[PDB]
């Protein structure tokens, strides 16, 4: 029942894209792939490892084989940006089984570091028994990034929301993240740290 | 002629990483599975993770799953354990084993050399000095010790009258305790009678800490 | 009763 | 591998002229299963005759029964005829009144 | 005592056609019950006892299909053995099963039965175990070790343990009357002088229920095993069976020679004399 | 995932070891069986339920049947002494499963059950704010016992330790077990009581 | 070097006759060690090296059933292939199979083995990879896939790097004399006129082992692949070999002849003229 | 050392 | 398809007369596997003859080695003669001193 | 490891009853049923799907195809009042697994929905410290009903009890449910109600 994708991944127009969905013995379950593009829903791009419906075209084909299925997209197109699942039946959990999903990247811009603002919190807020770290991610492509939070070089768990990227004007992608602390927590440690991590590198406040 | 070499290991704090390392020779490393099998000191042995020939895949027990990273060089001839948010419970040996049969795309079947392994041992390490308490005896035979409570690291040593009392004594292991400080007893038997006689002084001697304690005991 | 299915040689 | 039929030609009940009784051949301990029988009244074929189903022994020899209703008078002889792979020409065993 | 079911599959294979002639004949204790012929037009297993027809559709119904199948896998068999052996089409080859269960007297299971037999001779057999396969020749064995494989060796245990010895108890007492009876055998003697110094006292016992007899000649009480003769046990043709032990005798002994009957269904044993 | 050997088993020089390795339906599994000598790596003896490797002598010898897989040893040598740990692959859970580990003891002395001194908390440490109580269990051969902790006659889980048993200078057994209390919790209670076991028969104090 | 080991297996259906005979060969390098035969009375495993009977009966008691077992198979499988070739019964067909381990002088492994073959023609072997079957012909497809569903890729590579390896391993050290023993050919060479004008040079090479040898004539240090003869290595029955090479040569010429011979033993190569 | 089982066509 | 084998006549050791040698006849490179191998003394047949057991060659082709114990003279020349499905008349290859 | 029967089924003497078991491909395992009688042990009524023992008569029959097996009783007598268990063994979970039970009823009276009585706690109990709603269920059948709580419309889960139902004078069943509560929580909520369920209707306090 675990099987796993990448979280995004980025090719040049016109190349071929590669997604996996690694899986224990996964070459051994009939993997399926479905492609849904933003506020509509899924379509199904390849079925029973390698077959391609009707209206598919041949670029896209699949594949599964020992603890790797790949779906392959050859001569990538703009049009083929949106997420990707495989998708599995765990025939010893009485478990349909998705996997992680993919944002497939095809970039027009190059790629951009996020610009990390963090604020701590306002006297006002303060002053109302509050305290909440303002934690402001902008100018990045493709829209991945993951946030750490590190209260005097500990990790930090509760207390912390981040948005989804989003398209800005420019068509990089922006997101924000949130830390609630008590004012006692606030004074409690020395710093907090906001941890922004964006293919491969990460950036820190 | 195959022979397996661990390092990396020692030392660690909680939290932190760590990166294990499997040197290999004498077969077609690039064929063969390999595995990391765990034992924590006193302990059966515990399987933790492996890896086909390729590094296609990645097989994870549960209990370590998420935090521990296996992979493999083939061009360098090199299994890795990568952990990650080192815990207490990762306080173990950890042996480095190659799957006997080939192309098994899967670790299935029985694991023929083990290297002679690393030891990864965590904890909130500091120096410190022990805390001496008599073991008073009771109110035939009679013993009587002492207590050396809560030090760090290894170890203590202990004699009885600046070491000329010899019959009768007996210094029993270190326990490491959840706090990560160790704690060690030793007495001495000697006979029910004669107990009045003589001074009875156990010397303990930490070199870590620098600290000698000579502490003499007395029933009641 | 007789055995509900059989075997193959 | 082959076996060869024992028969046995007797009455159903102790005979008595005039009396209808049941004239039994019973043949038993013989392999393969085609095998043929049929009984006589003085030579001449007796129609009215049935057999048991192909069952077998413990040495998987087959056995059969042929039975027909018969009314057995003094002078009327009767007999079993039985050819089989391992007999060259049928053996005919006549009914006695004491065996 | 106990009491047992058996049932007594044979397939002849027909050269120069398909489907080979098969019969099968179940039986309780001594009393058939059922049969299944492939030449019969009925093509259904039909009942040959007074108390077997009260089982309904369900029963007949299944009991078809369970011996169609038996049959479709004989066919089947017949060829593989065929190549088992390196054996030609045109001949004609028997395959024999034969399987049951013997309950005891509290309706206590006793003991289960599969054997399976080619051309007369032992192929494969069950075990007293129920747990393992004896294989008589060597093409067995590539059958054993298969059944091996699928754990045939348990699902008998399944079939004898379970249904087969719910039907034999069933049937003990849906034909209670019929398949509980004891019938002593009715005996009488007979002197046939085949010399002038010899003769042969014949031994008779007509009409008895079950076939287990036990005929013995005795000479001023000593067994003589010597001139004495024993047809095997002749089946009346009415559930009942018959059986003499004949004796040859020199003139003017006959009162010396004793003939003695054990049955079961008689209270002691007989004493018979001229 | 469950296959569980015996702790420790004793024998006489020269006779017939049996070590178990217990599990629903191990017989289906291929079992497989190392030899750990203290303070060096495990050696393969038994692959495959029965199968010797080549520098392996034919005392040792495996089996596999049922629901129990055993190493036999023939003969037993002095230098037979060591840990013995099974090896079985679950197919139905991604995971390797060792049975507990069996410590062979070849007996060179008689048998003796072990000598236990229980001290109570020192006023020392009383007013030092804890209490410990120290359990030493010395004199007992084979190295292998169990501690149990009873205050009232009821067990006490927690705040115990115990050491691995080592060698004493005539080749018994010894080690000792620390059970850390408030100083209410000795006071609590009207009596303390450690439990050695040791060959089946307890010894308390 | 390396060494290796080797087990041959041949059935031969004898049309008629339910079982073939079966014939089964080990060797360890070139040194035979046992052998089993269907028509031998024994109908067990026999000993034919001298180091290998201090193995005990455990061994050659399942050593027997592990080819027993391996015969019941071809049995089984002569008739499968008699089927996948539309072949008569009365025809006799061959199965071969030959499967072995390497190791390295270290106790490596090095490569495994396993080929079968129908009728002296190649039917399924398995690849270098041990991964990969390779079919011959069209039916051998038909088994191919039959294999592929049952792993039998990794089962045989399973016994090729374990028990195999273990036993060549644990043989090559219990014969440790036998085995790693090398012998140089004892050489002499032979001079037998033909006309006139030639004669023939013959290079004969007795008594080596193993079986490995390389004679070349060479006239004037150039090689003589022409009027070179080479008869295939002949064994002496003693575990030792033989090998000669003759060359036609011109009258006076024999000093011009160099014969060269190359063999595992020896520490240099040889070199005989007239 | 044989093998321990065998493969069918 | 058939092949038909080879055959050579040969001593284990270097023959020399009246000093015990054994005679080999090592057919190869045959195919199917019935063959029939003789050793002749002066035309006659040798009765106690040994075989080594059936093994084949990397090409599936069958080789067999007969042997016995044998004393070499001058006058008493060898050979022998092998039938097979692959000759029609059985073959004799005479056993040279120096082949 | 779940498979699930119907908690009771009601049908007409004469009538044809059926009990479903309803599990994950417990069509491809070996069903058992057992019938409990109050105060007795099971007896076994079906075995391997379909199978009748020697003493089970013929009106009981079995079924077991695709994701239910099934139990068919025709021809109902009023004998066959009792519980019914399913057994199977979870290959995959070395588990011998039962159904919920089902008890049928043949019923002899109509069918009655339950006359619920609700108690607030006494005066005298509330200066105890204590306090104990007790909701009184009787004259219901068949003797199957399910009891909720509900304090100011929210479901209560700790202190409540409930009796099992049993029959009353006039062969109707009745049975009681306790909510007990401290005097502040029955002081919290401005009105609590007992819920009773039977024969998918539902009355309430």
């Amino acid at each position: 029942s675990v099987s796993t994708q990448p979280p995004s991944v980025s090719v040049a127009p016109g190349q071929t894209a590669r997604i996996t969905c690694g899986g224990n013995n996964i070459g051994s379950k009939s993997v399926h792939w479905y492609r849904q593009k933003p506020g509509q829903a899924p379509v199904l791009v390849v079925y029973d490892n390698n077959a391609r419906p009707s209206g598919i075209p041949e670029r896209i084909s699949g594949s599964n084989f020992a603890n790797t299925a790949t779906l392959t997209i050859s001569r990538v197109e703009a049009g083929d940006e949106a997420d990707y699942y495989c998708h599995v039946w765990d025939s010893s959990s009485d478990h349909v089984v998705f996997g992680g999903g993919t944002k497939l990247t095809v970039l027009g811009q190059p790629k951009a570091a996020p610009s990390v603002t963090l604020f701590p919190p306002s006297s006002e807020e303060l002053q109302a028994n509050k305290a909440t770290l303002v934690c402001l991610i902008s100018d990045f492509y493709p829209g991945a990034v993951t946030v750490a939070w590190k209260a005097d070089s500990s990790p930090v768990k509760a207390g912390v929301e981040t948005t989804t990227p989003s398209k800005q004007s420019n068509n990089k992608y922006a997101a924000s993240s949130y830390l609630s602390l008590t004012p006692e927590q606030w004074k409690s440690h020395r710093s907090y740290s906001c941890q922004v991590t964006h293919e491969g590198s990460t950036v820190e406040k | 002629q195959v022979q397996l070499q661990e390092s990396g290991g020692g030392v660690v704090q909680p939290g932190g990483s760590l990166r294990l390392s499997c040197a290999a020779s004498g077969f077609n490393f690039s064929n063969y599975g390999m595995h990391w099998v765990r034992q924590t000191p006193g302990k059966g042995l515990e399987w933790v993770a492996s890896i086909p020939y390729d590094g296609s895949h990645q097989w994870h027990a549960d209990s370590v799953k998420g935090r521990f990273t296996i992979s493999r060089d083939n061009s360098k001839n090199t299994l890795y354990l990568q952990i990650n948010s080192l815990r207490p419970e990762d306080t173990a040996m950890y042996y480095c084993s190659k799957a006997r049969i080939s192309y098994l795309s899967a670790p299935a079947w029985w694991f023929d050399p083990w290297g002679q392994g690393t030891l990864v041992t965590v904890s909130s390490a500091s120096t410190k000095g022990p805390s001496v308490f008599p073991l008073a005896p009771s109110s035939g035979t009679a013993a009587l010790g002492c207590l050396v409570k809560d030090y760090f690291p290894e170890p203590v040593t202990v004699s009885w009258n600046s070491g000329a009392l010899t019959s009768g004594v007996h210094t029993f292991p270190a326990v490491l305790q959840s706090s990560g400080l160790y704690s060690l007893s030793s007495v001495v038997t000697v006979p029910s009678s004669s107990l009045g006689t003589q001074t009875y002084i156990c010397n303990v001697n930490h070199k870590p800490s620098n600290t000698k304690v000579d502490k003499r005991v007395e029933p009641k | 009763v007789t055995e509900h299915d059989t075997l193959l040689y | 591998i082959q076996r060869t039929p024992k028969i046995q030609v007797y009455s159903r009940h102790p005979a008595e002229n005039g009396k209808s009784n049941f004239l039994n051949c019973y043949v038993s301990g013989f392999h393969p299963s085609d095998i043929e029988v049929d009984l006589l009244k003085n030579g001449e074929r007796i129609e009215k005759v049935e057999h048991s189903d192909l069952s077998f022994s413990k040495d998987w020899s087959f056995y059969l029964l042929y039975y027909t209703e018969f009314t057995p008078t003094e002078k009327d002889e009767y007999a079993c005829r039985v050819n089989h792979v391992t007999l060259s020409q049928p053996k005919i065993v006549k009914w006695d009144r004491d065996m | 005592g106990s009491h047992s079911m058996r049932y007594f599959f044979t397939s002849v294979s027909r050269p120069g056609r398909g489907e080979p002639r098969f019969i099968a004949v179940g039986y309780v204790d001594d009393t058939q019950f059922v049969r299944f012929d492939s030449d019969a037009a009925s093509q259904k297993m039909e009942p040959r006892a007074p108390w077997i027809e009260q089982e309904g559709p369900e029963y007949w119904d299944q009991e078809t299909r369970n011996m169609k199948a038996h049959s479709q896998t004989d066919r089947a068999n017949l060829g593989t053995l065929r190549g088992y052996y390196n054996q030609s089409e045109d001949g004609s080859h028997t395959i024999q099963i034969m399987y049951g269960c013997d309950v005891g007297p509290d309706g206590r299971f006793l003991r289960g039965y599969r054997q399976d037999a080619y051309d007369g001779k032992d192929y494969i057999a069950l075990n007293e175990d129920l747990r393992s396969w004896t294989a008589a020749d060597m093409a067995a064995q590539i059958t054993k070790r298969k059944w091996e494989a699928v754990h045939a060796a348990e699902q008998r245990r399944v079939y004898l343990e379970g249904r087969c010895v719910d039907g034999l108890r069933r049937y003990l007492e849906n034909g209670k009357e019929t398949l509980q009876r004891t019938d002593p055998p009715k005996t009488h003697m007979t002197h046939h002088p085949i010399s002038d110094h010899e003769a042969t006292l014949r031994c008779w016992a007509l009409g008895f229920y079950p076939a287990e007899i036990t005929l013995t000649w005795q000479r001023d009480g000593e067994d003589q095993t010597q001139d004495t003769e024993l047809v095997e046990t002749r089946p009346a043709g009415d559930g009942t069976f018959q059986k003499w032990a004949a004796v040859v005798v020199p003139s003017g002994e006959e009162q010396r020679y004793t003939c003695h009957v054990q049955h079961e269904g008689l209270p002691k044993p007989l004493t018979l004399r001229w």
